[PDB]
């Protein structure tokens, strides 16, 4: 009976405006919106860019992500960003795996 | 003898895309094989009515017709006129008729709790705020078929109070009480001139009304990169 | 920028109704509200329908404005009905918000 209005991977959100049926007597069927969010906690503040400070505030104005400052890593896409690394004295950029489970060659 | 010519109207096109095109001039005495002309200044043919009665029973008709023309014609935006002749005047009577913008205002207004409180019908508005042109159209959708003509009616424009330049209407369909208690959606497809699809569709049901309860979970986890 | 408010009148068989608008008790100017003509209903062609348009600032509607609409017409008991809306005119709509932690 959910009908799932969005599912914004980034600011994860998952807004079911599910109807329910009151009690025995319909014609007083109460609508709902259930707005469910999960807040990262953890997320560096550029996603992608792991060198970036921490997310310590979250806005999730619902009218911008029914219709980007990206917080939650998607599962299927992935976000890398180049690394340096130095072996015998070579600078060689490589690209990297944030998310190496999600990320196998497919 | 009243002499008059209806303009092709792009509210119609939009329903059909096909235009139907037939002049009006009333009050003309009884005439055998009634052949009227169409022909805008600039030398387009000549053509005469269909569909019409040449002979009335009550004696009292309209005999006259339109060449059919393409929408790009009133596009372009040239003059037209039904030429008519017949017993009661020789004398031929011309009447002239031509085309003298802002993205439509399109967002309809669910029903009143107190109507499905009552429990015995209720009340669906396509209300459209403001647009430009004047000339717009209506028309109820239902499960993506068309409904039916009779549910539904539509309203003529009026000025807007602070934008007189401006023009609202609206659209009334008068449903039934527990149906829309169920979960059935409707789409007011309105058709407007001004428009990139020259089309808007908005659609509601008891989904999209008021919502009473909110319990957005909003969780908090440590588990960062994957979502949910 | 602005509030549209519609008023619905339906059912008057005599196909006479005049709208007014009384906001915070005293008459609104006509020109700010538009009426429509009395067509039938779709339902009951003895039936007829018109509504009332009145464009207010948004800001004005967000703050505690009445609104009241009014209907002259003969087979109400009184010949008079009033209905009013504002912010709360609705069903309370109880929140449930929860805060997981864990
Ligand atoms: C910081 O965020 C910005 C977007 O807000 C991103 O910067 C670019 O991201 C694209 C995506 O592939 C890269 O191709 C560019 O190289 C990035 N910019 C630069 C200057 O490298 C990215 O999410 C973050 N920036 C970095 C450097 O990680
Ligand atoms: C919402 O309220 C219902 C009772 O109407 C309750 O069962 C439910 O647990 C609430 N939602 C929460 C706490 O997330
Ligand atoms: C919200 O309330 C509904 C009751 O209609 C309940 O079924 C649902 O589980 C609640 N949301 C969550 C996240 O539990
Ligand atoms: C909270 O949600 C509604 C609103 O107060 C109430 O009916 C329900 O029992 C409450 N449940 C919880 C778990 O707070």
């Amino acid at each position: 009976e959910r009908i799932v209005l969005v599912d914004n991977k980034c600011k994860c959100a998952r807004i079911t405006s599910r109807i329910i049926r009151s009690s025995e007597d319909p014609n007083e069927d109460i609508v709902e919106r259930n707005i469910r969010i999960i807040v990262p906690l953890n997320n560096r503040e550029n996603i992608s860019d792991p060198t970036s400070p921490l997310r310590t505030r979250f806005v999730y104005h619902l009218s911008d992500l029914c219709k980007e400052t990206c917080y939650t890593y998607d599962r299927n896409k992935c976000y890398t960003a180049v690394v340096p690394l130095v072996y015998g004295g070579e600078t060689k950029m490589v690209e990297t795996a944030l998310t190496p489970d999600a990320c196998y060659p497919d | 003898i009243r002499v008059f010519a209806i303009p092709p109207s792009f509210a119609s096109i939009f329903l059909t895309k096909s235009t139907k095109l037939t002049c009006l001039v009333t009050d003309l005495t009884t005439y055998d094989s009634v052949t009227i002309s169409w022909t805008r200044q600039n030398g387009e043919a000549v053509k005469t009515h269909t569909n019409i009665s040449e002979s009335h029973p009550n004696a009292t008709f309209s005999a006259v017709g339109e060449a059919s023309i393409c929408e790009d014609d009133w596009n372009s935006g040239e003059r037209f006129t039904c030429t008519v002749t017949h017993t009661d005047l020789p004398s031929p009577l011309k009447q002239t008729i031509s085309r003298p913008l802002h993205r439509p205002d399109v967002y309809l207004l669910p029903p009143a709790r107190e109507q499905l409180n009552l429990r015995e019908s209720a009340t669906i508005t396509c209300l459209v705020t403001g647009f430009s042109p004047a000339d717009v159209f209506v028309q109820w959708m239902q499960r993506g078929q068309p409904l039916s003509p009779e549910k539904y009616v539509t309203s003529a424009p009026m000025p807007e109070p602070q934008a007189p330049g401006r023009y609202f209407a609206h659209s009334i369909l008068t449903v039934s009480e527990e149906e829309w208690n169920t979960g059935e959606t409707y789409t007011c497809v309105v058709a407007h001139e001004a428009l990139p699809n020259r089309v808007t569709e908005r659609t509601v049901d008891k989904s999209t009304g008021k919502p009473t309860l909110y319990n957005v979970s909003l969780v908090m986890s440590d588990t960062a990169g994957t979502c949910y």
